[PDB]
RNA sequence: UUUCAAGUCGAUGGAAGUUUGAGGCAAUAACAGGUCUGUGAUGCCCUUAGACGUUCUGGGCCGCACGCGCGCUACACUGACGGAGCCAGCGAGUAUAAGCCUUGGCCGAGAGGUCUGGGAAAUCUUGUGAAACUCCGUCGUGCUGGGGAUAGAGCAUUGUAAUUGUUGCUCUUCAACGAGGAAUUCCUAGUAAGCGCAAGUCAUCAGCUUGCGUUGAUUACGUCCCUGCCCUUUGUACACACCG
């Protein structure tokens, strides 16, 4: 077949699989456009990964994501580092590694999560308390 | 009844033997010539049972949080039905026990 | 129980609300409230219409916050 | 869809079954001031008597307003379903009914008593003003 | 007669329907896993039956 | 308002119970009866009688047929204060316990449809101080 | 390039779609749609007494679109909400059973939808082909 | 920096640099701590046919002038509703039963009912399309559309049996509460706080626990000032050890 490479971006529970395939730039976010990332008032979230770089870099490859698991949010932290997690390793194979040295230096110079998964995970819960670390209230 | 795609199911609580028993036959499956699948590593099953320690009711409020777990492997194998049936006795484990449905 | 904002327009308090609302730096449902004396339902419908009347030009648009100015 | 004006239309307060409401109210919520009325009631008698639930009690003419107590008066006539009333399967005639502001606690009274004479569990903790449901009181209903 | 009366109300879907396999309790039983036991006579059991604490 | 009046009437009085007055209740059969009341009533006849409701009724009926000047059919005791009264068993006297004593009731007209049970309370009334 | 209705966004699709079923008026809406309230966790009746069977109706059609033999026990489901128990903690509560089952009912005769096999109800044929329409009248501004 | 030692604090690299995060196990002795109401574990005393055994019926453990403790709703607009958007994880599930999880279809405003089918289960319920949440609207500082007790009438479910309303649904009624004195509790990162979901109990009933995940912070990263405990020194007429 084609140039074809495949990623994944992770934060709680959400899972995002990137698919990056050689093309006429085609971003898609479960089968729908970038442009109506519901949580709207982060829909720059995902939009960081794209003007960061230049829209230059997206005319030769297009981008078929999906997303499972956790929440509304933790599934935008997702998608976002799927993208970015997927551009570097199309580089790494089909574009001189010169290139890819180059782009993982601007997302990690303005964000860590745009390219490394975030480790933490919720803390188990402790009985005598309704939570992780809070107890039940205590009377003398 | 002759040549047959079969399926074998292998569940117990410990890994080591339900693994050498997947091992044997994939290992006995590989001087015979034949097609197997597997082994397919189902997810383990976590029984979980939470008690309070006290048997009596006196005490900071303590629980005991018991575990058991449940391993369960299939292998699928193309081979006659008298042929598998013989390789299971073969690779018999007191642990584990073994169900074959065609 | 002093608020006794006023619900029903007339005709005194129309014109002096297209005499009014050009002379603020900054209008919205609770500037409608403040200065006018009229009601929040009230002030929302005037809002829609002054912006479609082209006295008012829409800064933001959102369910709970308008943010409107002037459009001189 | 869009502000309006009027003089001398608006009237500020309104006398319905004998009981005084607000003119300056939406007409769903005002109404909810009558005895026997609830939100989900009101809300249909304007819906039956082609009221848009958009005016005020003062807009409202005398023609919208006797159209309306003559529907709660009268609601089965109005396509309202049974199971939406206040008294249905009536103790005495067996009909469905609702009834309002100087009627419910009459009827509600008479229920008292139809408990007291007849000197059920239900009806004697109600004399005595305390929970006849079942809800303990050794903890609860503590003020006077 | 008397064989109609003793023993005669219903025990069933009860608490009093069932009982420990080991102690005839009623108090504190266990039913997942169709265990049948009470809480008490559990721990006493837990290593035999195959259940072990790690975490 | 529009208008109010306030008259009123009655066609011969009588007491009823959900449209039927008296004279028809009484002799209407229970089966009849029950398809007009509460929903837990309802719901109780088609879940089956077992013999302890039925048995009452007949020995209810024999202790009025012991006296024919026309007074009071003298009490029936018993312990199932789950029965439902039905219009079969109007004025006829019945003990119901309380766990302790023999509650004597008389079955006036306006308590069928209720749990024999209600009007016996099993409780002594709080009293402080 | 073509357009899809996964293409444009979905709250005001279904604005544009409860336009179009309201003036085409071939829907065969149910005789209580201005009595009832949508579920039993909820507490009053839509707000938007004319249109609000419309809008629901198009809101079932774009949520079926994307997927494969939803069934209408799932549909009570997804519009359910958290009901306000008094002073006990909220829960969720399905929707009403038979609001759900009549637009299902009410627009497989309208031609858009169809019961599919395995359960649930499919898109139609002709299901596809006039909802991806509905999608290019509605960006062109 | 430091006795240049044990270490500690910063950067860089790293998935992870607070023992990597959280738990499980956990020493020498001790308490008249709590359980004989978990045991067909027990010694002794009591009772043992008019039983204190056991069983049947009914009631009670809920009973209400009051004080106290663990909690849930709220006192609103960073909000209520009304539509629309629509994302998890931890788990459980049956047979001649004694009936499990229940989709899909069809009735019903609902609660719920009915007919089929799947699943002894990564297969089906289930992506448990959960809720907070987001968008657009109505409301407009009002004991108001906040709040939903109390109560009346009616409709279903479980169960032999719902009366002292098991629970659910519909209409109506619509109370205190306008952010709480002296006091006092819990807590340092996916933590606190919200927000729900599942499993246990369970024929029915979760405002309870045990867990799980969604949204996700402020403020320390210090000290012995209060409080508790440990160590060292000290006094002692105590050693059943100050309950001396
Ligand atoms: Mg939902
Ligand atoms: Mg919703
Ligand atoms: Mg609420
Ligand atoms: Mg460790
Ligand atoms: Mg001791
Ligand atoms: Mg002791
Ligand atoms: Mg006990
Ligand atoms: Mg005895
Ligand atoms: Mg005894
Ligand atoms: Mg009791
Ligand atoms: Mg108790
Ligand atoms: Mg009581
Ligand atoms: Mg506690
Ligand atoms: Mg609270
Ligand atoms: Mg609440
Ligand atoms: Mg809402
Ligand atoms: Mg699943
Ligand atoms: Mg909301
Ligand atoms: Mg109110
Ligand atoms: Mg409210
Ligand atoms: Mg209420
Ligand atoms: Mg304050
Ligand atoms: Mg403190
Ligand atoms: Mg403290
Ligand atoms: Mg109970
Ligand atoms: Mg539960
Ligand atoms: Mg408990
Ligand atoms: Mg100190
Ligand atoms: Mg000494
Ligand atoms: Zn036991």
């Amino acid at each position: 077949s084609t140039q074809s490479v495949q990623t994944f971006g992770k934060k709680k529970t959400a899972t995002a699989v990137a698919h990056v395939k050689a093309g006429k730039g085609l971003i898609k976010i479960n089968g729908s456009p970038i442009t109506l990332v519901q949580p709207e008032i982060l829909r720059f979230k995902v939009y960081e990964p794209l003007t960061l770089v230049g829209l230059d870099k997206f005319q030769g490859i297009d981008i078929r994501v999906k997303v499972t698991g956790g929440g509304h949010v933790s599934q935008v932290y997702a998608i976002r580092q799927a993208i970015a997690k997927g551009l570097v390793a199309y580089h790494q194979k089909y574009v001189d590694e010169a290139s890819k040295n180059e782009l993982k230096k601007i997302f990690a110079s303005y964000d860590k999560t745009l390219l490394v998964a975030d480790s933490r995970r919720m803390e188990p819960k402790k009985f005598g308390g309704r939570g992780a670390r809070a107890r039940f209230q205590k009377s003398y | 009844q002759q040549i047959h795609k079969i399926r074998i199911t292998l569940t117990s609580t410990k890994v080591k033997q339900l693994e050498n028993v997947s091992a044997n036959i994939i290992r006995n499956a590989a001087q015979y010539n034949i097609v197997k699948k597997g082994p397919v590593r189902m997810p383990t099953k976590v029984l979980k049972i939470t008690t309070r320690k006290t048997p009596n009711g006196e005490g900071s409020k303590t629980w005991d949080a018991y575990e058991m777990r449940i391993h369960k492997r299939v292998i699928d194998l193309q081979a006659p039905a008298s042929t598998v049936k013989r390789i299971t006795q073969i690779t018999i484990e007191p642990g584990v026990d073994v169900e074959v449905t065609i | 129980d002093k608020a006794q904002h006023i619900v029903i327009l007339d005709q005194e308090k129309y014109d002096r609300i297209l005499k009014d609302v050009p002379t603020y730096k900054y209008v919205s449902v609770s500037v409608l409230v403040d200065r006018l004396k009229i009601g929040g339902s009230l002030a929302r419908v005037a809002l829609r219409q002054l912006e479609e009347d082209g006295i008012i030009t829409p800064v933001l648009k959102h369910s709970k916050q308008a943010i409107y100015t002037r459009a001189q | 869809p869009l502000v309006v004006q009027e003089q001398g239309s608006f009237q500020h307060i309104l006398r319905l079954l004998n009981t005084n409401i607000d003119g300056r109210i939406k007409i769903m919520y005002a109404l909810t001031k009558i005895r026997g009325v609830g939100r989900r009631y009101a809300n249909l008698v304007c819906k039956k008597a082609d009221v848009e639930l958009t005016k005020r009690a003062g807009e409202l003419t005398q023609e919208e307003l006797e159209r309306i107590v003559t529907i709660m008066q009268n609601p089965t006539n109005y396509k309202i379903p049974a199971w939406f009333l206040n008294r249905q399967k009536d103790q005495v005639d067996g009909k469905d009914y609702h009834v309002l502001a100087n009627n419910l606690e009459s009827k509600l009274r008479d229920d008292l008593e139809r408990l007291k004479k007849i000197r059920s569990h239900r009806g004697i903790r109600h004399f005595w003003g305390l929970k006849v449901r079942g809800q303990h009181t050794k903890t609860t209903s503590r003020g006077r | 007669a008397h064989e109609n009366v003793w023993f005669s109300h219903p025990r069933n879907f009860g608490k009093g329907s069932r009982q420990c396999r080991h102690c005839s309790s009623h108090s504190g039983l266990i039913r997942k896993y169709g265990l049948d036991l009470c809480r008490q006579c559990f721990r006493e059991k837990a290593a035999d039956i195959g259940f072990n604490k790690y975490r | 308002m529009v208008d109010a009046t306030a008259p009123k009437k009655r066609t011969f009085k009588q007491f009823s119970f959900k449209g039927v007055d008296l004279k028809d209740l009484v002799e209407m059969p229970t089966e009849e009866f029950t398809k007009l009341c509460g929903a837990r009533v309802r719901r109780r006849f088609s879940r089956g009688l077992d013999s302890k409701p039925m048995g009452l009724i007949k020995k209810l009926r024999a202790a009025r047929a012991a006296t024919e000047p026309n007074e009071r059919p003298a009490v029936v005791k018993t312990h199932l204060r789950n029965m439902i009264v039905v219009p079969e068993m109007i004025g006829s006297v019945v003990g119901v316990y309380n766990g302790k004593v023999f509650n004597t009731v008389e079955i006036k007209p306006e308590m069928v449809g209720h749990y024999l049970g209600e009007f016996s309370i099993t409780y002594t009334p709080v009293r402080h101080g | 390039p073509g357009v899809s209705v996964r293409d444009v966004p979905a709250q005001d699709f279904i604005n544009a779609y409860a336009q179009f079923l309201q003036r085409q008026g071939k829907l065969e809406v149910p005789g209580y749609v201005d009595i009832v309230k949508t579920s039993a966790g909820n507490d009053l009746p839509p707000q938007e007494a004319e249109t609000w069977f419309y809008k629901r109706a198009a809101s079932i059609a774009r949520h079926i679109y994307l997927r494969k033999q939803v069934g209408v026990g799932a549909l009570n489901k997804l519009y359910g909400g958290a009901k306000n128990r008094g002073f006990r903690p909220h829960k969720h509560v399905d929707a009403s059973g038979s609001i759900n089952r009549k637009c299902v009912q009410a627009l497989q005769k309208i031609g858009v939808l169809e019961i599919s096999p395995k359960g649930g109800r499919r898109i139609s044929e002709n299901g596809q082909r006039d909802l991806d329409r509905i999608a290019a009248q509605t960006l062109e501004e």
